[PDB]
């Protein structure tokens, strides 16, 4: 609940400053908040909205606007890649995790719904997991898996007030 | 049934006519004189249509004016092939001397006939009682025949019920609340109802009444059949019909929305462009 | 107390028969006011006949442009125990004379045959007042609303869709006899006081509207009111490029049926469904 | 407005704007006539272009189309560039150029269209359902696009070609194996026939799943029975759309029949 | 049973890959969704006549 | 339905041209009774599988479906065959109009009530309600 | 009932001879609720002596079910053919007060059937005593319960009836008080839209007369 | 649209298609409603235009 109050914190800091810019910090909370919403479009314009004095100054927003690439192109595996391959600040560190876990549903449900049969090499991407963790992970939650073929199958498991509106209405 | 005397509601609406029409036309209201006819299984009376039957009410006294009567059966009978004579009807409070005169007047006509006596002036929630009709009682000298009352029940056909529920309030007042006010009608007295069974049920669990072992295990049996058709496909059925009407009633607020559009633009187009 | 439509006035009926308002203008009458016995009388001769055919007069009086009908009495079939039974109007006592006949159809909807406006126009013609009513029982007890049918002609010689469900037979009949007679507006008049007190007999019932299985029991009637809607909509566009209001009107009274059916079922729900949960 | 939707596009900031776009505008403000066509016919184009940096292509083309209905004498460069952009965002949330409305100047249909010639013919490839003839004509008229500053518009007009061509697949198909669907929709490669299927899934576009096991894809053609409880909701949310419509417009009937200037001439 | 179908003798279909021959006890009175059909053509007929009266 | 041990006795009476079989090993008797059966165990079964209906009216598969079939094409007996799944369905309830009769029967059993309760205890039970809308 | 004239042939009886004429009861074809009988003091009194056992059998056919009697089975005395198939009706019948869809699973565990046609030729059986009125279901393996007798009653759940009673009493009041409601708000949006048009022709013909002048 | 089937292409079967009444009658009539109120929402601003006499000179 509280991830609702922060974003939109952060976007009134954005359109009032001292001198018509923003602060470093909050450039990059402002990106990853986006990302972890999976709001990909204010995203791209808010890289294009950070100075190129800023972007270039702080090494954080090109490391942050990586992992949105990934995720701009759907690749699962770089989404994961990414996030783990460089250190973050500790003012974002909780939610970037929190976007970590976000996109490991996501697969979850992609593959649930967009998959009636999936390979266990790819399913185990997609989820971000070692592949022997991917095995295991399935079972617990009912999934099917067979043996000798390396294969996931995976399946998805006042009206009286407002009636009187409606007659009021037509009768005038 | 008992004494199985069973009224028809038409019955009732033809007296109300008579008295109203009568009442209008002298101006005050005057005492009615009629005859019911039915069919008799030898313990049923199924009172049906009834004719006028004037008569005469001279000053006092009621003379047999019952020749009438008597050109009216042959009438009466083209078109109700299987229908009798059993009483007359009246328009009046207690039964009174008058009452009793008349009704040796009937009983020279037909042996066993009955009296119904439909009150207009009264001013109390239960209808007014039908027919008080006896068997007529004698004792030693004069015959002093009483009318001990019995009951009625009113039983009706299918045409009678849709006749009825169309003059009843059906469909200034709006018909939302027209159509409100029957449901909460029923649902009153059926609330009524229950709140008595639950009052009875009340006194027998304290000590006021004597413990009856089957009253309660019928209430116990209507307890249980309380969640009518709780199913998954009864929920099924309902969502569907509850959608069904909301699309039928998009499909006509739309229609609304267009006439008022219309009438809209029709004004428009004779305030700004004068062509 | 309202009331007033008895009391027959007998001059002021001699006036307005002797003036013959209705000589001039042909669209004279269109409101037709059927009274509570009126309507209990005929349905129950209408349906103590089943498929077969009942026929008989209705009584009443003319005020302005309305029909006002007080009592209506069966007849025992055209031979002549009819006319013999025909006596009855004026041989009883009663000064609302006779102002018309009706006659029903038993599952062949509610329009007028072609031998019935001949004789409603010879009925117009040497009777001045007069109206046709044309109840369906069938259809009345199928969809527990009763249909009404004042089906005043026109004169002959003279040129100036709404219960359309007969499927093959009889619409044929329908379509060439549809000009020739123009539909009344039912309005119905309770006198109230007496029969309104004694109207407490349908709460006894309490039953039947618990459990009225609405939505169902007219299906049928709802589907033929939004056929005709259609068509009613498609002539108010053409005629656009007023019918629209009228088009409006019936699909409000549609939906409203519509909605009160649901709002029962709903009451109904909430009563015995949603208890012991 | 117009000055706000400008300020939210050349700051690419389109989120301040979208509480004043979100709102169907009734009566315009005459500012003691300060208030020209030209302020109308920006707000309804800048406006738009946020919705389609948003990829809200259901209201961008709304608003494009409420700039080119705008009455008019003279050439109007607002109202040639909406023109060019109506078509490309017709182009990708439907399969066709979406027919203007009658009230159209016939300037539009006699100058704007002559200038706009490069989207018209981008629109006939479109109807052929062949991708790469859309790739010459964009090659063709590169300069043409990327001169009116809509490069990108154009190329998910390409893309979006491929979703419409795996749509009607779902019109004659219950399963396609992935080989069979990349030939029929020159996708060039299974591989990427099953990342195109797999995104439209995840947005929503198409109803199908993909097996693995064969190589298969099955199409589930079974959007919604209307029959849950969530059926009502969305019915009485656009019912009470349609009243409050109803309402507005039978109050401003309502203020016609008060007008001094009205009922002397009726 | 094709020669059947086809003269409309017969109302069903054949399910070949099954062998089977399923009849149609079905299509009950489903007329109340064709009227709303013809209420919504209209409908969408008479918004464009409304909107498009003169100009 | 007439099971086989109150059948025996019927035999006896039965005029000795009345007991003929019918090419089939069945008696005219035990004909006319498990075609009584089968029309009787429509009125207890919403749906009945052939195996079922064999068990119970004997005569377990070759001839328990062509009774079924033969009663029905001829209006004896109301309901449809499904021969994939040897399934014979008799007659199924719509849900709502059940609904509507299972709230009258509800009624009734209230008013019948209603009147027990006056009937044992006439002199509590009228001032009962009198006070109780008051 | 049948039961009236088994009450007066017990009123004086007790012992021995009353526990042979209660085997009669549980044995009678068309009684199914002995609550009348139970009250007597002549069946109370067996509590005290080697009648308790026979009493606590009364006490199963009138509240009890079957898997009660399977589970004290070795303290009852033994029961006959027809007293066991009217214990199983009763068990339908307290199963039916639950659940109007009965499962065919479920009733074949209380009953102890080994196959699905001895449980619906019992069910079909029950129906013929009319104490339960319903349809079997196969396809489902359902029994749709239309509606089933009241079996006895003690003085603990009474409190159960006034329950229930009570919470209809209370959704009716509640339902009526929103028809009240809805009555109301439909009368004052009729009034508010009529005196809007009222003003409304009001207005314009006072333009008319100012007009007219 | 001559024949109302679908090809299954994965054991080479052409099963025909039973369309559903109820979903097409809904997801039809929900359409015109919202292209009824797109429609008037669009015409009620050409209103406000034509009556302030707006127009490209
Ligand atoms: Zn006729």
């Amino acid at each position: 609940f509280s991830f609702k109050k922060l974003l939109d914190q952060c976007e009134n800091q954005e359109l009032e400053a001292p001198g018509g810019i923003a602060t470093p910090p909050v450039y990059g909370q402002l990106l990853a908040l986006y990302l972890l919403h999976n709001d990909m479009n204010n995203a791209r314009y808010l890289w294009k909205r950070i100075p190129p004095a800023i972007k270039s100054a702080n090494s954080e927003l090109g490391g942050i606007w990586s992992v949105g690439q990934r995720i701009w192109q759907r690749d699962f595996p770089g989404i994961y890649t990414t996030i783990n391959a460089h250190q973050w600040s500790e003012t974002v560190q909780p939610i970037m995790e929190a976007l970590r876990d976000a996109t490991r549903r996501r697969a979850f449900a992609l593959v649930s719904q967009a998959y009636t049969s999936i390979i266990a090499d790819d399913f185990a991407a997609f989820v971000g997991l070692p592949v022997e963790e991917a095995v295991k992970g399935i079972l617990e939650q009912g999934w099917q898996a067979d043996s000798t073929t390396r294969m996931v199958l995976p399946r998805k498991p006042q009206q009286l007030a407002r009636l009187t509106d409606y007659v009021a209405f037509l009768e005038n | 049934g008992s004494v199985s005397v069973a009224l028809h509601p038409l019955v009732i609406l033809n007296i109300s006519d008579h008295w109203i029409r009568m009442r209008s036309q002298e101006g005050r209201p005057v005492q009615v004189i009629g005859a019911l006819i039915g069919k008799q299984e030898g313990r049923n009376i199924e009172v049906m249509n009834s004719f006028e039957l004037l008569s005469h009410t001279v000053e006092e006294k009621i003379i047999i004016d019952k020749e009438y009567y008597y050109t009216k059966e042959e009438q009466f009978k083209q078109v109700f092939k299987e229908l009798e004579f059993l009483g007359w009807y009246t328009t009046g409070g207690p039964p009174d001397p008058s009452d009793i005169h008349v009704h040796k007047q009937v009983c020279e006509i037909i042996e066993s006939p009955l009296f119904l006596k439909l009150n207009p002036m009264t001013k109390h929630t239960d209808l007014p009682v039908s027919v008080f009709e006896s068997v007529i009682d004698i004792i030693n000298g004069e015959a002093t025949m009483l009318f001990a009352e019995l009951t009625y029940t009113l039983a009706t056909e299918e045409a009678e019920r849709i006749g009825v529920d169309h003059v009843a309030r059906m469909t200034e007042n709006s018909t939302v609340a027209e159509h409100l006010i029957a449901q909460h009608s029923a649902i009153k007295m059926l609330h009524s109802r229950v709140k008595l069974i639950l009052e009875y049920v009340k006194a027998s669990e304290a000590g006021e009444v004597p413990f009856n072992h089957e009253i309660l295990r019928e209430a116990y049996a209507l307890c249980h059949c309380l969640p009518v058709l709780s199913t998954d496909k009864f929920k099924t059925d309902f969502y569907d019909q509850c959608n069904d009407v909301g699309l039928m009633a998009y499909l006509g607020t739309i229609t609304k929305t267009c006439n008022t559009m219309n009438q809209f633009v029709n004004k428009f187009n004779v305030l700004y462009d004068r062509q | 107390s309202i009331d007033e439509i008895y009391k027959y006035d007998k001059k002021q009926q001699q006036e307005i028969l002797a003036a013959k308002p209705w000589t001039k203008d042909h669209h004279y009458f269109k409101y037709c006011k059927i009274s509570a016995l009126a309507l209990l009388k005929m349905v129950m001769h209408a349906r103590s006949g089943g498929n077969l055919e009942v026929m008989g007069l209705m009584l009443g009086k003319v005020d302005g442009e309305t029909m006002i009908i007080m009592d209506s009495f069966a007849l025992p079939v055209a031979y002549e125990y009819m006319a013999a039974y025909i006596e009855n109007a004026k041989q009883v006592g009663r000064l609302e004379n006779a102002i018309g006949w009706y006659h029903s159809h038993p599952g062949y909807g509610c329009w007028l045959s072609g031998i019935d406006v001949s004789t409603q126009m010879l009925n117009q013609q040497f009777q001045e007042p007069f109206v046709a009513v044309v109840i369906d029982p069938t259809r009345t007890i199928s969809a527990g609303k009763v249909n009404l049918g004042a089906f005043r002609t026109y004169p002959k010689g003279y040129k100036p869709s709404e219960y359309q469900t007969i499927p093959l037979n009889k619409i044929e009949d329908f379509g060439v006899h549809c000009k020739q007679y123009y539909a009344l507006e039912v309005s119905y008049f309770k006198s109230s006081l007496d029969r309104k007190l004694l109207e407490l007999l349908w709460n006894k019932y309490w039953v039947n509207t618990l459990s009225s299985s609405s939505l169902l029991t007219n299906a049928d009637y709802t589907t033929g009111q939004v056929f005709d809607l259609s068509e009613k909509l498609e002539q108010s566009e053409a005629q656009l490029g007023d019918k629209l209001a009228k088009a409006t009107r019936d699909s409000c009274k549609t939906t409203i049926e519509a909605i009160h059916g649901l709002m029962s079922q709903v009451i109904k729900d909430k009563l015995f469904n949603q208890i012991n949960i | 407005h117009a000055d706000l939707c400008q300020l939210c596009l050349l700051a690419k900031c389109f989120k301040p704007a979208l509480p004043y776009l979100d709102v169907d505008m009734m009566d315009i403000c005459k500012e003691n006539g300060a208030y020209d066509a030209k302020h109308f016919l920006c707000y309804y184009y800048y406006g738009g272009m946020i919705y389609t940096g948003l990829k809200n292509f259901e209201r961008a083309l709304y608003f494009y189309e409420q700039a080119i209905t705008t009455p008019a004498m003279a050439v109007s460069h607002i109202m040639l560039e909406s023109y060019k952009k109506y078509i490309l965002v017709s182009l990708i949330l439907l399969g066709k150029v979406q027919q203007l409305p009658k009230y159209t100047s016939q300037i539009v249909g006699r100058f704007i269209k002559p200038l706009s010639n490069a989207y018209h013919e981008l629109a006939q490839v479109y109807s052929t359902n062949n991708p790469s003839e859309l790739r010459n004509l964009v090659n063709k008229h590169s300069e043409t696009f990327t001169r009116d500053n809509n490069m990108g518009l154009v190329k998910q007009c390409l893309s979006s070609l491929y979703k419409k061509n795996i749509q009607r697949l779902t019109k004659t198909f219950l399963t396609l194996s992935l080989q069979d669907m990349a030939s029929r929709v020159q996708l060039s490669g299974p591989q990427e026939a099953e990342k195109y299927v797999l995104h439209m899934i995840e947005d929503g576009e198409i109803f199908a799943s993909i097996n693995q096991k064969d190589g298969m894809v099955s199409f589930h053609d079974n959007p919604e029975k209307y029959n849950n409880p969530a059926m009502l909701h969305n019915i009485d949310q656009e019912m009470l759309k349609c009243i409050e419509l109803d309402e507005r417009l039978k109050a401003m009937d309502q203020e016609i029949t008060v007008n001094p200037q009205f009922v002397q001439k009726s | 049973l094709v020669q059947c179908i086809l003269d409309n003798t017969i109302h069903g279909r054949i399910d070949q890959v099954n062998q089977l021959l399923e009849l149609d006890h079905q299509k009950r009175g489903g007329a109340r969704y064709t009227a709303l059909d013809k209420w919504t053509n209209q409908l969408n007929s008479l918004n464009q006549a409304v909107v498009s009266k003169l100009a | 339905i007439i099971r086989g041990n109150q059948l025996q006795e019927f035999a006896a009476m039965l005029m000795p041209h009345q007991k003929a079989t019918t090419a089939d090993g069945s008696s005219i008797l035990d004909r006319a009774v498990i075609e009584h059966n089968l029309l009787s165990a429509s009125k207890l079964y919403n749906n009945i599988t052939f195996e079922e209906l064999g068990a119970l009216l004997e005569i377990p598969a070759a001839k328990a479906e062509k009774i079924a079939s033969q009663m029905i094409t001829e209006g004896r007996m109301n309901g449809f065959i499904d021969q994939i799944d040897g399934i014979v369905h008799f007659e199924t309830r719509e849900a709502l109009p059940t609904w509507d009769k299972q709230i009258q029967s509800l009624c009734f059993q209230v008013n019948n009530l209603l009147e027990k309760i006056s009937q044992t205890a006439p002199e509590w039970t009228a001032q009962a309600m009198e006070a109780q809308m008051a | 009932n049948l039961l009236e004239q088994f009450i007066l042939l017990a009123k004086g009886t007790s012992g021995s001879a009353l526990t042979a004429l209660i085997s009669q009861v549980l044995e009678a074809p068309g009684v199914y609720v002995f609550g009348e009988l139970l009250e007597l003091a002549n069946v109370q009194e067996l509590a005290e002596g080697a009648n308790a056992a026979y009493l606590q059998l009364l006490n199963l056919f009138a509240y009890g079910t079957y898997p009660d009697y399977i589970a004290n089975k070795e303290s009852l005395p033994e029961l006959s053919t027809a007293q066991q198939n009217k214990l199983k009706h009763l068990t339908i019948v307290s199963l039916a007060s639950r659940m109007k869809c009965i499962p065919y699973s479920v009733l074949l565990k209380d009953l102890e059937m080994r196959n699905l046609r001895e449980l619906e030729d019992l069910i079909i059986e029950a129906v013929y005593t009319d104490i339960i009125q319903g349809k079997l279901d196969q396809r489902n393996q359902l029994l749709e319960v239309d509606f089933c007798i009241g079996r006895d009653i003690r003085k603990k759940d009474i409190n159960n009836i006034v329950k229930t009673l009570h919470e209809w009493c209370d959704g009716c009041e509640a339902v009526l008080l929103g028809i009240e409601q809805q009555v109301l708000r439909a009368n004052q949006y009729k009034e508010n839209h009529n005196r809007t048009q009222q003003q409304v022709e009001a207005e314009v013909t006072n333009i008319k007369k100012t007009l007219k002048a | 649209g001559l024949i109302s089937a679908r090809v299954d292409s994965h054991s080479k079967i052409l099963y025909a298609r039973d369309v559903d009444q109820r979903s097409t009658t809904f997801e039809k009539s929900l359409l015109m409603g919202k292209e009824f109120q797109r429609r008037a929402k669009a015409m009620m601003l050409r209103a406000a235009v034509l009556r302030n006499q707006i127009h490209v000179k």
